[PDB]
């Protein structure tokens, strides 16, 4: 309940997925190789990949329903 | 009810009756990770008191191997209050 | 069944780099993170060259690093943020050569978690506090101080948490001796989660927030916060106190801004852009990294843009206030993960990918200097011209394999030892690199000898000489005396007769040994001579800087020692051996001793025997050993004393030397009688055995690595003006002077440049040529780059109306002819969804391009195969799978194509045959039973060749998601799904059907797959794991009412192995890395790491390394505080793998801990080290 990320009976689809996406982007920012993978695939600088991920943290799934 | 605040540099203690016991799960088996407590729990009159029951404290409190494996040592100050 | 993991080549990529006096001595060092590994580097300011002092596997993810220093201290600490939930402080200890963990403060649960601190790490510039923070919510502040014993002490954490708040970056603010302050780029997402219109999300401003730690009230206050006009990606600490105006520099898209609290106005400067930039005009520009350089008088920042261009940034001040930022273009270098300025005037550049660089800073910056104070129009920009290096001089390049995208172990060069063919790099810094086990040899001089040469020796003229003075050469019937450049007869009074040895007899003297006798030569013109008594002759000899021993016909041994005046004196005692002497060796004397103790003598007896030459026990035997065969040769050496033995057979031997010889080890080393010689390497004594091999020590370990060079027959050490440390060697007539380029590296690499990121390659079987497909997103083809440049030139002229058109035409003509190399200046970034791709046929022996096909703009090659088709029999065809107009995020594609070429002219040319359209990306192509399988998105198809198109002959529609790869044995097909891991498909010929018969029970994000056997697959995934999946016995492959099991296939593969490697693995290959060695599973990582997994052969071995791993997990815990078992169990519980990288930590431990652990194992430490070496030497060096 106090831990951000935990759910309960009234958790919506949107809330759960926004958790998955914010949690994924944090994993990407930490796992240097997974970040390497994305930077090479996009043909982009690591710094820009991190910046793009931070930008995506704000509203990763589009607006709430 | 555990305090669950940020663990400090202060080390948890156990009274004679509650010794050997893991704070989180009462096991007498394989003490492993040294217990840390929040400053407020170590403060003043509370200096050196038992984490489990508030007794005079004679020994260092530990999380057992299972609690260590489960990262239950990470939840924060385990003084029962 | 049971596997052991070993790293061969450690990760070469760098994620973090920090500066300090980690030794505490005035010399500056670099600590670098390689993600999974911490490493300390010393750049030598004399040579301008980088040495690795220390490497440690930390068995966790280093997420951040800082250096810090306590006020009044002299040594820098490393503070590490990691996926361990604990802030760790390390001190480097030069004496022990190790990182010592000073503190480990625990605060949370492990893993790279969103709300647990570890990502960002910031220090008070005066060392008094460190903040460690997460991406969301939690920030913790630890106060640092020293005790009465001057040991570092750390407080309880003070929290500074804030709900719903993202952190982009944090830095400490230099405030002098005022209360420590941390600046955070923060954004609050609360409103964005509450507004269904999306208005709030777009109206959300990132803020700069300053947290003050009150040392006197022991809490953290969020003292100031202010919104920013545009989002910053990172912060730079500006020097304060008496060193500057403090504050912070926010780097943001297209801008750099200076902010400070108080009456300071915001100063903002746009980032200058390259004149006539071919990039997409819609792309904004960020700084990607920065370095700060401080000096008594002044400071400046270097900040690098995405394009690789470095700007020198400086601040102009009036009183305390900054008044303007001034940017000057500095130089362009590859895009950097980190830049660090050494006080000695060097710039280290840890490249994002590829090799790293050390540059000497030749100048500190006619070039125009841009400023915030300059008037600039709305939507306008400053412009600068990129050019070649002007302030920086390259002094060292650190060869790194990151990223490895495709590797293939094969003997394409016919060397009877396969080479690792690796497709590395990214963009225009891509390469194919051929890796070969051994040291890199350089010829410093070359010559040829007449007739039949048989031996060679090297000598000084005085012990004080910086270099040798003579080379003595031998032939079956003669000898020859040469200079260190040419025959020299100045002080060379050498005999013409065949020779056993030539050497330095004493401080100013030389000796020659021949079957008749011994000739003594002085530097001054005086010759003394000795002859063999009776009818006997000399057969073998041994020497030291003040002593001689000889072995005669019948095995009689005779000894001589130098008296103070400088003359040999024959000893009174003579001893005969039990058998004929085959070889001898004598230890080199310590510099504070007149004589050397230990003689070794090898016999036809198949024994080696140790004798003293000391007058207390002269010619007395000390100890002896029996051997597998007759010796060829011997050599005693220190690093600590060892005897080395070469046999007439190709099996080498090492034993520790004492009055009783201790433990020993042996290895195949080859077939020819093993000949041993002394050499000098990195200033140390070492031995050369002859593949040729150097035996030496590095990182407290011992190495026997071959030389990647020709067959050599005799050799000796060398020092000269032409070659300061090296070898004189002979191969047949060849007379070469040879030098060794590197000590610690296990592979030497040749690099063949490529144009775009190589996605995959295959080897044409009948010619060994590589068909490489290279592909970049955000990229122009050559054709498109030309067209874009033409229209830019036309537009540049059309922009002018007056007589300025003459100048505009000149500028346009210049621009059309300027050709800044992509490998230096970066390939121009085309927009999103833009692709450039080529198919290249290159010879692997030397990387000449035999053919180059360029694909159309926005065609991206993703798969390639080489095969025959049964309908045509003999011809070879290259099939390349291409996506058209693929958009990565969000995923969308305009279909794809499979291009078919026939490969002609003995594998040298691609004759285009036809292009076949497909509905989705043909992501995998696999030759199969004289046809080809193609994975077209989620569809698996069998295609035959036809004439005008490939012809679909079978299809399966039941794979879950996108097919990422295909492998086959017999009638079996193994499909990698992008997420749903492995699906087993059987092709049935008569029915003409592809039937799914088994699948995995776990999601795996498969990146690569290797078939181990007919029932077993090794997989890698995107999350740094390896697994092995096996079909359980009696799995049947001969197969609305059907539902299957758990919404998948009726039969399930069983995971028999799980292991978190720590790095993303893009290749796996079952192969033997050494001739006559055992087979292993080689894997390559994105970070440029190479390792193996190898099966244990038996219970006893398995059980032993399991017990070693269990004891090391507890007694030698991972440096940065992560549980080893938890790390290896990152995504799935570790199963049937022992970490040999943990086991080999045994050799790094303090000897008391080695004793404790070996006692627990019922062994002694030498036996443990022997077992560690024995496994790592059976499967791969
Ligand atoms: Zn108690
Ligand atoms: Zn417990």
């Amino acid at each position: 309940s106090k831990y951000i990320g935990t759910g309960h009976a009234d958790t919506t689809k949107w809330e759960w997925l926004v958790n998955q996406h914010r949690d994924s982007y944090c994993s990407y920012m930490g796992h240097f190789d997974l970040l390497n993978y994305f930077a090479i695939a996009e043909n982009e600088s690591k710094a820009r990949v991190r910046f793009n991920l931070m930008e995506k943290m704000l509203q990763p799934c589009g607006p709430p329903a | 009810i555990f305090c669950r605040k940020q663990a400090g540099v202060a080390i948890g203690r156990l009274c004679e009756k509650c010794d050997g016991k893991c704070v989180i799960c009462d096991s007498y088996v394989r003490p492993c990770t040294l217990v840390r407590i929040c400053d407020e729990c170590n403060y003043g009159s509370y200096q050196g008191r038992c984490v489990i029951c508030g007794g005079p404290g004679v020994s260092d409190a530990y999380y057992c191997k299972e609690c260590t494996i489960q990262e239950k040592d990470r939840d924060g100050c385990p003084k029962i209050v | 069944m049971f596997l052991y993991n070993l790293t061969l080549q450690r990760a070469t990529g760098i994620s973090f780099a920090i500066h300090g006096n980690f030794s505490g001595t005035k010399q500056q060092e670099i600590v670098v993170s390689r993600g999974k590994i911490l490493e300390l580097l010393r750049p030598d300011p004399n040579t301008g060259k980088v040495h690795t002092l220390l490497t440690v596997e930390v068995f966790g993810v280093i997420r951040s690093l800082m250096a810090f220093r306590l006020t009044g201290g002299t040594k820098d600490y490393i503070v590490v943020g990691s996926d361990s939930g604990r802030i760790v402080i390390l001190e480097y200890q030069p004496s022990k050569n190790m990182f010592e963990k000073i503190h480990q403060e625990t605060f949370g649960k492990s893993g790279c978690r969103r709300i647990v601190p570890g990502q960002f790490l910031a220090v008070d510039p005066k060392g008094r506090a460190v903040m460690i923070s997460a991406i969301e919510k939690q920030k913790l502040v630890y106060i640092l101080n020293r005790d009465a014993a001057a040991r570092l002490t750390i407080s309880s954490p003070l929290e500074a948490h804030k709900a719903n708040t993202l952190v982009y970056h944090v830095v400490g603010v230099d405030v002098g001796f005022e209360n420590p302050m941390f600046a955070c780029l923060e954004m609050d997402y609360e409103e964005a989660d509450n507004d269904p219109t999306g208005e709030a999300a777009a109206n959300t401003q990132q803020t700069l927030t300053f947290y003050e730690l009150d040392l006197g009230l022991n809490h953290v206050v969020r003292k100031y916060s202010e919104p920013l006009e545009e989002h910053g990606n990172f912060l730079i600490t500006v020097p304060g106190g008496s060193d500057g105006p403090s504050g912070v520099l926010i780097c943001s898209e297209n801008y750099i801004t200076y902010k400070n609290f108080g009456d300071q106005p915001d100063i903002r400067c746009p980032i200058p852009r390259r004149r006539n930039d071919l990039d997409d005009p819609e792309r904004g520009m960020i700084f990607v990294c920065s370095a700060t350089h401080k000096t008594k008088s002044m400071f400046f920042f270097l900040a690098q843009t995405e394009q690789g261009d470095i700007f020198k940034i400086t601040l102009e001040t009036d009183e305390d206030m900054v008044t303007e930022i001034r940017l000057k273009y500095f130089d362009t270098v590859p895009v950097a993960a980190a830049m660090c300025v050494l006080k000695t005037g060097f710039l280290f550049v840890a490249s994002e990918f590829g090799n790293h660089y050390l540059y000497q800073i030749a100048h500190l910056g006619e070039e125009p200097e841009f400023s915030s104070a300059m008037p600039l129009e709305e939507g306008d920009t400053f412009f600068f011209q990129p050019r070649p290096l002007k302030n920086l001089v390259l002094v060292d390049e650190l060869d790194s394999l990151s990223p490895i995208l495709f590797c293939q172990i094969a003997d394409l060069a016919n060397e009877d030892t396969p080479q690792l063919y690796v497709a590395c790099g990214r963009g225009p810094r891509s390469s194919l690199r051929v890796l070969r086990h051994g040291l890199e040899v350089s010829e410093m001089a070359v010559s040829e000898l007449p007739g039949n040469p048989n031996a060679v020796w090297t000598v000084r003229r005085h012990i004080e000489d910086e270099f040798d003075a003579y080379i003595i050469v031998s032939f079956v019937n003669a000898t020859l005396v040469l200079s260190i450049g040419e025959e020299v007869t100045d002080s060379g009074f050498l005999g013409t007769t065949p020779t056993l040895s030539c050497s330095l007899l004493g401080d100013d003297a030389l000796v020659q040994v021949y079957p008749d006798g011994i000739r003594h030569i002085r530097a001054d013109k005086r010759v003394n001579e000795w002859k063999t008594p009776g009818k006997k002759t000399i057969v073998k000899c041994a020497v030291n800087q003040r002593q001689v021993v000889i072995a005669l016909t019948g095995g009689e041994l005779v000894y001589f020692e130098m008296d103070p005046s400088g003359q040999l004196n024959e000893y009174t005692e003579r001893k005969e051996m039990s058998a004929d002497v085959v070889c001898m060796s004598l230890a080199n004397v310590p510099p504070g001793e007149q004589r050397s103790r230990f003689l070794a003598v090898g016999l036809v007896d198949n024994t080696v025997r140790i004798i003293s030459l000391d007058p207390s026990d002269c010619l007395q035997p000390l100890s002896m050993q029996a051997l597998p065969a007759q010796p060829e040769s011997l050599c005693i050496v220190e690093m600590f004393l060892y005897l080395n033995i070469g046999l007439q057979n190709g099996v080498l031997l090492r034993t520790v030397l004492d009055p009783v010889t201790g433990d020993l080890s042996d290895t195949r080393t080859g077939s020819r009688p093993v000949k041993l010689f002394r050499v000098r390497m990195q200033g140390q004594e070492a031995v050369l055995a002859m593949r040729s091999w150097l035996s030496y020590s590095y990182q407290s370990r011992f190495h026997l690595t071959p030389l990647s060079y020709e067959t050599l027959e005799f050799a000796s050490g060398f020092a000269s003006e032409q070659c300061p440390e090296g070898i004189v060697a002979i191969s047949t007539n060849t007379l070469r002077i040879l030098a060794l380029e590197k000590l610690g590296a296990v592979f030497n690499q040749v690099a063949f440049p490529l144009q775009y990121t190589p996605r995959k390659f295959v080897i044409h079987p009948e010619s060994n040529n590589l068909i490489i497909i290279e592909t970049d997103h955000n990229a122009y083809t050559e054709a498109t780059k030309a067209q874009r440049k033409q229209q830019m030139a036309e537009e540049m002229v059309e922009a002018a109306g007056e007589d300025e058109r003459e100048l505009a035409a000149e500028m346009a003509a210049a621009f059309l002819n300027e050709n800044l190399p992509e490998s230096i200046f970066g390939a121009p970034k085309a927009g999103n969804g833009q692709w450039a791709s080529v198919i290249r046929v290159m010879n692997p022996i030397q990387g000449n391009t035999l053919d180059l096909v360029q694909l159309e703009q926005n065609e991206a090659a993703f798969s390639v195969a080489v095969c025959r088709f049964s309908n045509t029999g003999e011809d070879w065809y290259v099939l390349v799978g291409v996506a058209k107009d693929l958009i990565l995020n969000p995923r969308s594609v305009a279909g794809g194509f499979v291009y078919t070429y026939k490969l002609v002219n003995n594998g040298e040319k691609l004759e285009f045959l036809h292009k076949t359209p497909v509905e989705e990306v043909p992501a995998a192509i696999a030759p199969f039973q004289g046809r080809v399988l193609i994975g077209v998105g989620k569809l698996l198809r069998v295609y035959d060749l036809g004439k005008k198109k490939l012809l679909r002959k079978c299809e399966n529609k039941h794979i879950a998601n996108y097919i990422s790869g295909i492998q086959t044995i017999g009638h079996r097909v193994i499909v990698s799904d992008v997420q749903e891991s492995f699906i087993w498909v059987r092709y049935k010929r008569n029915e003409n059907q592809l039937i799914i018969f088994a699948d995995d029970t776990y999601p795996r994000w498969v990146t690569t797959a290797s078939l181990l056997d007919y029932d077993t697959v090794a997989g890698a995934d995107k999350f740094g794991n390896i697994c092995v999946v096996r079909l359980p016995p009696n799995t049947n492959d001969e197969v609305l009412w059907d539902r299957g099991l758990l919404n998948g296939a009726s039969q399930k593969a069983e995971v028999i192995m799980n292991y978190h490697v720590g790095e993303t693995v893009l290749s796996l290959q079952k192969t033997t890395l050494i001739p006559g060695g055992s087979e292993s599973l080689v894997y390559t990582t994105l970070s440029g790491g190479i390792g193996i997994l190898v099966p244990f052969t038996s219970h006893e071995d398995h059980d032993f390394f399991q017990h070693v791993e269990m004891h090391l997990r507890s007694e030698h815990p991972p440096l940065c505080g992560r549980d080893h078992l938890s790390f290896r169990s990152y995504y799935f519980p570790v199963k049937n793998v022992i970490d040999g990288d943990l086991c080999e930590q045994f050799n790094s431990m303090e000897p008391n801990k080695q004793k404790n652990v070996s006692e627990e194992l019922d062994r002694t430490p030498p036996e443990v080290s022997k077992k560690l070496e024995d496994i790592r030497t059976r499967y791969a060096f």
